[PDB]
RNA sequence: UAAGUCGACAAGAAGAUGGGCUUGGAAGCAGCCAUAAUUUAAAGAUCUCGUAACAGAGCACUUGUUAAAUCUUAAAAGCAU
């Protein structure tokens, strides 16, 4: 039988309950600010699921037109305006930015035979990772000058964000035309050519979403980084002109 | 106390005065506990209570603020008066400061009311007497409290007004005894956006 | 507030009548309006055939409404090659768990969730869960789904 | 927080400000029908170069002008001053009935 | 040959409209992929079980090894940081929102029950 | 009013109070409702 | 339980779909059968009211604001009412 001593591989010790829609949550925006090299961040004002669905409907046309012959994976299933928990995001922005994984020493622990095995707790929700980021908080201006620093005004209220797997101007410069034209950088799409962007329904809705800044790159991006980031038109076309030189 | 912790922002014009600690001499009490007497004086007028003396005021006259403290929270006494004297005197400041009203409406066939005068029953010089009809065999005269302003905009609703919200609302609810609104038709008297279901027929 | 109303009617068989007076014809609006301009923009439509309506009446009665495909219901079973029963009407199954009215292929699946996919508030949808959506309305209206 | 008695607003602020906090707030609690109904609102946004002094402009439907400070101020003062009008507004409005 | 409806099959009664055709079945190769495994989402003899199964299911326990017979904790319930690491690729990033995504339909799953049972609790 | 031993909630908007409780006399167990006036109950008897 | 407990407040609480049957009518909510899915920050082929039937107001559930630094909830036991 199983001992008591014995704690299961995949249920390691966490700071705080697991099984809670909290700690799931902060789980997720933890691989969420690692993986997706580029994000917007934006501000949602009481949509309703008609307007959501609508808005979403337009991302999937405007997505779905971009041209992708170049062999790689289809990313156009992938991206996703997603709504957060901003109260838990801010949360894993720090634990991203400050706790170091590699300042645990390990320790053994018994499996069911009862055989001590080393097990180190670098899990996101580890007490260590509570403990680094409470520490590390202490300090207020310090923070400021980090990246963490200069994106904690922006997770205040409620917020909604745009990931993207890869830095694509090509993916973005068509995701910030339905969001946050600013033409004639990014002009919104034509009447005679999508008849569905101008309906009540979808209208109505990007009225409410605010876009309010970016992360790319581990670094914190405004409206007005973000169009020169679109802008490009192609990143290793933009290395190309650099060697001409 | 949630409430007593949270700060009193003090507007401008109103000003609190805090006494020192005293007892009055009661000859059927062997030992009487000490009070405070707050006043809070403005434009529409004053208002004074005496309050327990473990709950401590820390008065800050350059940041306009006032916050209440007890000396022992774990005290059942000390916990409840701490809130308890936390919204009075939020009211006393919110009162002299602006004033609480209160309004009547009256609802049914032949319900009306008037203010005027009557010099034979006057329980002070000048005192305003609201005549209400509502479908009694005689009228019904009611004398505002010394502190009270009563109007009638219309016909079938009352005003009131006056520095002391506890006056105000026990007046109001002087005059509402009389006509209670009832369910099947809505008659009586109606007191800030009170409302009353309705039934089937 | 701008009110709604659900009703379905037949193609162009638009007219004050029990689907149609009733529904619309208490609310105040042109009854006779509207099912001149039903019929209008129903006309490619077989005659007779079902057509959900939502008609939103707005503040003075001044209404406009939107057709929207046939019931998925209705197409499975006119798919599924189900019996005609009451009415003239094609039947689902009264035990749904127990009971099999027909057998649609995952063919039929597909084209029944293309057309429904026609929609403009149905046209972002991804098409692969449009389509184990009806094979889970299949298991409610007793039909059997073969690869 | 109400808002019947609102016609008009306008924010201006800097959204990596952190005094923004408040006017960025002040748009949560707007419904959602506030567009439709015919509540006009209108928000910019300016460079993170500097902050410039955000402006929440309001305007109740009385012709009252509402201009408060965003920076010394926090969401729960404006959000009272707002009811303190509109409340007057009602009773106002509710003894001027009939 | 996988599909029991062949090519140039008529599918009865799926064009409502007036000047078409009834739609005619496709081959099998054109038709996309994510179709054919749609199905996928289908889910005395107690003696007789209780006598063989029982009997069977004894030496599959093999209780010689026990982590094999751990709890197998749910994908909702367990800490283990998901596969995210920064500019792992963009297979990472693929591989990884394809697993945030299989934890949202465990939690989704488990709010369901959650729901349903609240409810049978409530109308007893 | 309905006088009961046994006072219980009969939906959310029900509440336990103890009234007429005083220098004189203990007092009452209360079940108010704002919502429907059925639920009024007393325990205890005068 | 500052990864903001508890309470209040603000908004949301979708779509296939009015599931099939039954019935004059049964559209989440007379009754019967089913109740794998889908998409979402979340949303029961439906827990409480409401309609002749729709509509409509709440709940489960979801986010935000306010806000606690010995201060949440439950059970058992002792003494009381
Ligand atoms: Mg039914
Ligand atoms: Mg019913
Ligand atoms: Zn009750």
């Amino acid at each position: 039988r199983l001992p008591d001593d014995y704690v299961p591989p995949t249920q390691p010790p966490s700071a705080r309950p697991v099984d809670t829609r909290k700690s799931q949550l902060l789980r997720t925006y933890t691989s969420m600010l690692r993986s997706t090299p580029l994000m917007l961040i934006f501000q949602h004002n009481n949509l309703t699921a008609i307007e959501w669905a609508a808005i979403r409907r337009e991302l999937s046309l405007a997505l779905s037109n971009v041209p992708v012959p170049e062999g790689a994976p289809d990313i156009t299933s992938k991206i996703h305006l997603q709504v957060v928990r901003t109260r838990i995001f801010d949360v894993a922005l720090k634990t991203v930015e400050f706790f170091d994984p590699s300042t645990v020493e390990p320790t053994t622990a018994t499996t069911a035979t009862g055989t001590k095995v080393p097990a180190t707790y670098n899990h996101d929700l580890s007490k260590h990772a509570w403990k680094a980021v409470k520490e590390a908080t202490k300090n207020t201006e310090a923070v400021e000058k980090t990246v963490y620093g200069q994106l904690a005004p922006l997770l205040v209220g409620p917020v909604a964000i745009l990931t993207l797997p890869s830095v694509s101007p090509a993916h973005l410069g068509a995701a910030l035309s339905v969001l946050a034209p600013s033409p004639p950088a990014f002009p919104a799409p034509s009447r005679k050519k999508n008849p569905g962007y101008y309906d009540l329904t979808c209208q109505s809705g990007l009225q409410k979403l605010l876009l309010v800044g970016g992360r790319i790159e581990g670094k914190a991006f405004d409206y007005d980084g973000i169009k020169w980031v679109g802008g490009i038109e192609n990143g290793i076309e933009g290395l190309r002109a650099q060697l001409v030189h | 106390s949630k409430l007593g912790r949270t700060p009193l922002s003090i507007p401008p014009g109103v000003e609190i005065t805090i006494g020192e600690p005293f007892v009055k001499r009661d000859m059927t009490q062997w030992k009487q506990q000490p009070k405070r007497k707050i006043t809070v004086q403005g434009p529409l007028g004053q208002l004074e209570m005496d309050i327990p003396d473990f709950i401590k005021i820390d008065h800050d006259a350059e940041a306009r603020r006032a916050t209440l403290s007890v000396a022992n929270r774990d005290e059942k006494e000390q916990r409840e008066m701490w809130g308890t004297t936390w919204a009075y005197l939020n009211r006393f400041i919110m009162g002299v400061s602006e004033g609480h009203t209160a309004v009547l409406r009256l609802v049914g066939i032949g319900y009306r009311a008037t203010i005027d005068t009557r010099p034979e029953k006057e329980e002070y010089p000048g005192q305003q007497f609201v005549c209400l009809k509502l479908g009694f065999s005689h009228p019904v005269e009611m004398g505002v409290p010394k502190g009270m302003k009563a109007s009638t905009p219309q016909p079938t609703r009352i005003l009131l007004e006056g520095i002391n919200r506890e006056q105000v609302m026990t007046f109001a609810a002087d005059i509402r005894r009389w006509r209670v609104p009832e369910p099947y038709k809505g008659k009586g008297i109606f007191v800030n956006g009170e409302t009353i279901k309705l039934k089937q027929k | 507030v701008e009110q709604v109303v659900k009703l379905i009617v037949g193609a162009g068989q638009a007219s004050p009548s029990p689907p149609v007076g009733p529904a619309l014809g208490s609310k105040g609006i042109k009854s006779m309006d509207f099912c001149k301009e039903f019929n209008a923009r129903t006309a490619h439509i077989n005659t007779g055939t079902p057509m959900p309506v939502r008609v939103t009446v707005r503040p003075d009665r001044s209404f406009h409404f939107d057709v929207r495909t046939p019931h998925t219901s209705w197409l499975l079973l006119n798919a599924a090659e189900a019996p005609i029963g009451k009415g003239g009407k094609r039947k689902g199954a009264s035990n749904p768990g127990k009971e099999v009215v027909g057998t649609v292929s995952l063919k039929h699946v597909y084209e029944i969730a293309k057309i429904k996919q026609s929609e403009l508030r149905l046209s972002g949808l991804p098409l692969e869960g449009l389509c184990r959506a009806v094979i889970y309305q299949a298991r409610s209206i007793g039909i059997n789904v073969i690869p | 927080m109400l808002t019947r008695f609102i016609t008009d607003v306008s924010t201006r602020f800097n959204p990596f400000s952190a005094k923004a906090k408040a006017a960025r707030l002040f748009l949560s609690f707007l419904p959602p029908n506030a567009r439709s109904n015919g509540m006009n609102i209108t928000t910019q946004l300016l460079p993170r170069n500097s902050t410039e002094t955000p402006l929440l402009y309001v305007k109740f439907k009385d012709g009252k002008e509402m201009n408060l400070d965003v920076e010394n101020m926090g969401i729960k003062s404006i959000v009272e001053e707002v009811d303190r009008h509109s409340r007057i507004l009602q009773k106002q409005a509710d003894l001027n009935d009939g | 040959a996988i599909s029991s409806c062949p090519a140039g099959t008529k599918l009865n009664g799926l064009n409502y409209f007036k000047n078409k055709a009834d739609p005619v079945a496709l081959p099998d190769e054109e038709y996309p992929e994510w179709l054919w495994r749609c199905l996928e989402v289908q889910k005395k003899q107690r003696r007789l079980a209780m006598k063989r199964a029982r009997a069977q299911e004894a030496k599959i326990l093999a209780s010689g090894d026990l982590e094999a017979l751990a709890p197998k904790i749910p994908l909702q319930k367990q800490s283990v940081n998901l596969p995210g690491a920064v500019n792992g690729g963009v297979q990472d990033a693929v591989l990884a929102d394809e697993k945030r995504e299989e934890l949202r339909k465990a939690m989704r799953k488990e709010r369901k029950a959650k729901i349903k049972e609240s409810n049978y609790l409530k109308a007893m | 009013m309905k006088v009961h031993s046994a006072i219980k909630k009969r939906c959310e908007h029900c509440k336990v109070v103890r009234r007429k409780a005083n220098k004189r006399q203990n007092g009452y167990l209360y079940i108010i409702c704002p919502a429907n006036p059925r639920h009024k109950q007393r325990q205890g008897y005068r």
